[PDB]
């Protein structure tokens, strides 16, 4: 059953990057 | 000096001494006979140190009466006879590029002469790879500054194909910057997707986002590539 | 160059003995332009000629 | 940089540094 | 047929003998090498250029033949004004100036220019202004015929060159520019020429054309009004309200201090009836610039506070 089991195997950051770009643009 | 060439007793430095002697006394045309009478007598690793003398005196000394095709012949005779023996050549391919640019003014020709110097077929591209990188960078500098969008995109689309992947890193960045500065950023974004190559130059592709959902998709695509 | 300054320094060493003895097509545009400007000025001279006839 | 002071004589010799017919010729030369 | 024998002769002449022999021998050898490169690829136009430059100096009998070979062999197999077309045209321009300055036989010029008007493919795609303008300017050296040359082509560069040629020659270019309007700043040059030569009529034309980012060009009428001093400037200030709060500053500038104050008050009332506090602040700054004017500035400040309140 372990063999049976093992066989089965960003927006906030984007907004933050946009905010960083805006802060740099000022 | 002539009966020391005839006995095959000359050394390379003594031959250059004979040339400088004849040049200092304004028998300049006789010195070219001395470079021709002696360059065939030494192996390739010495000739490149006599050719750099002969081409510089021919191309720059104000008493040389050499027509534009005669010097343009010399630079082809040197570049074939050296490159067939695997000598590194950037001090000749640059001097040729300068001379051709100065006399004819055909900047496309000089760009092509540098390009020829990058794509030399004698040895594998990892051989003399410091010089053969400098030549490419000079060539593309001329191209972007002078010639404009046509030949740049045909030099870049050759340079990236042939240089090893570990050395291509600055060319993709500079190419994408140039294309982005032209505009129509999807064409730039093709190269910015092409940045998936290995090694941390891809961060420049991330920093190139100044050219929001598309940026999030870019982040996702780069994140997938970070574990490929 | 490599051999040249060896020769020069040896020329200095000779003086010891000498002492003891006693925009895609801009590249082509730049080349045609000096002829094109001569044709331009010839055209304008002829223009002034036909103007002087017209008056 | 001592290379610039060898003669052509000293340079052409430094280029240098089998069938039964050629071995026979070499043996004849050696003898 | 022994090319290596020719190489041997050349190596001999390099090592011995006076320069003229080497120059001629090199010229032969380079002629052969340029021919073999060009037959291998006709679209290295740089090689064509150096080949013609070699032929022009060492082989004078051979020149015109090689010009003909160059124009017929090196033509692109493509359309869309590609790079090869942009470079191919310069060979014809070289040939034109050769037959002009060096041969001085103009039947060749008229023949080559007609062959160009045939072979350029202007008929359905991209067209080279450089050859039309060359033909038009050539015909003066050949003069009234230059009208049909322009009409065959009539792409902004063609109109611009023809109008300059008219100006150098002359009044008909105004109607040509009127037709050029069918093809968005050329009206400034038209106005400049007409005001140089008729300012009332030119300004009337500008006013009628304005009666349909166009305002960035329409500001030249304000310059015309300033040069005319000129009551029509008031209509430009009024029409600039197309909002009036931004135009209020220019309205106060055009309006003597009390008149500007009255204009500012009227514009402030308009802004209130429609940001009016910003108009009041602008009026206060206007009073400060004009500077009872300081007391009026203080009153404007108090009224601005009451308006924002």
């Amino acid at each position: 059953q372990r063999a049976e089991m093992i066989n089965r195997s960003x927006x906030x950051x984007x907004x933050x990057x946009x905010x960083x770009x805006x802060x740099x643009x000022x | 000096y002539n009966t020391v060439i005839d006995l095959r007793l000359i050394t390379p430095a003594m031959a250059e001494n004979f040339a400088l002697f004849l040049q200092n006394h304004y028998e300049v045309m006789e010195s070219f006979q001395v470079y021709e009478k002696t360059i065939p007598l030494f192996p390739p690793e010495i000739q490149y140190e006599l050719w750099i003398e002969y081409l510089e005196v021919a191309t720059s000394h104000q008493l040389s009466s050499l027509s534009p095709e005669h010097i343009r012949f010399l630079f082809e005779k040197a570049l074939k006879n050296l490159c067939s023996n695997g000598i590194d050549c950037k001090t000749i391919f640059i001097a040729y590029s300068v001379f051709e640019e100065r006399i004819s003014g055909l900047i496309s020709k000089s760009i092509e002469i540098l390009r020829r110097g990058a794509v030399i077929g004698t040895v594998s591209v990892s051989t003399h790879l410091e010089s053969r990188l400098q030549l490419w960078r000079m060539c593309i500098s001329k191209a972007e500054s002078t010639l404009g969008p046509s030949v740049t995109r045909e030099l870049y689309q050759e340079c990236i194909q042939i240089l090893p992947n570990s050395k291509a890193v600055e060319f993709v960045i500079k190419f994408s910057d140039f294309e982005s500065s032209i505009g129509e950023t999807i064409r730039a974004r093709e190269i910015l997707a092409y940045g998936a190559k290995l090694t941390e130059l891809w961060d420049s592709f991330e920093i190139f986002e100044l050219k929001k959902e598309t940026y999030k998709d870019m982040l996702k695509m780069k994140k997938v590539l970070e574990s490929n | 160059p490599s051999l040249r300054d060896l020769s020069l320094e040896r020329d200095q060493e000779l003086n010891q003995l000498r002492a003891r003895i006693n925009c895609e097509t801009s590249d082509l545009k730049a080349k045609l332009a000096p002829i094109m400007e001569v044709l331009e000025k010839k055209t304008n001279e002829k223009i002034k000629g036909i103007i002087r006839k017209r008056v | 940089e001592k290379a610039f002071h060898y003669t052509v004589q000293e340079y052409d010799a430094w280029e240098r540094r089998i069938s039964y017919d050629q071995l026979a010729k070499l043996s004849y030369e050696k003898t | 047929s022994n090319q290596l024998l020719k190489a041997g002769l050349l190596d001999f002449e390099k090592q011995f003998g006076d320069i003229n022999s080497i120059e001629e021998t090199i010229s032969y050898k380079r002629k052969m090498e340029y021919e073999t490169i060009l037959s291998n690829n006709a679209y290295d136009y740089d090689t064509w250029w150096l080949y013609l430059d070699l032929i022009s100096e060492s082989f004078p009998k051979q020149i015109m033949q090689t010009f003909e070979k160059a124009i017929v062999d090196s033509r692109p197999k493509e359309l869309s004004k590609n790079v090869q077309w942009k470079r191919y045209i310069y060979l014809w321009m070289r040939y034109i100036c050769y037959v002009e300055l060096e041969l001085e036989n103009s039947l060749l010029e008229e023949e080559l220019f007609q062959r160009l008007i045939d072979d350029i493919i202007p008929h359905k795609h991209f067209t080279f202004s450089k050859i039309w303008l060359m033909y038009a300017k050539f015909l003066i050296r050949h003069v009234p015929k230059a009208r049909k040359i322009l009409g065959k082509a009539i792409k902004a560069k063609t109109f611009k060159g023809y109008i300059e040629l008219e100006v150098k020659l002359f009044d008909r270019v105004r109607k040509i520019y009127e037709k050029f309007i069918e093809f968005l700043q050329i009206w400034s040059q038209y106005g400049e020429l007409e005001e140089n030569l008729w300012d009332r009529v030119r300004g009337i034309y500008t006013i009628a054309l304005d009666e349909n980012k166009e305002a960035k060009i329409v500001l030249l009428q304000k310059y015309i009004t300033f040069e005319t001093e000129f009551e029509k400037a008031r209509k430009l200030y009024r029409r600039y309200l197309e909002q009036s709060w931004i135009e209020f500053a220019m309205y106060q500038t055009s309006t003597e201090q009390q008149l500007l104050d009255l204009a500012k008050l009227q514009s402030e009332n308009v802004d209130e009836d429609i940001e009016n506090k910003l108009e009041a602040r602008k009026v206060f700054e206007e009073a400060i610039v004009f500077f009872k004017q300081g007391r009026l500035s203080i009153l404007e400040a108090l009224k601005d506070y009451e308006e924002t309140y």
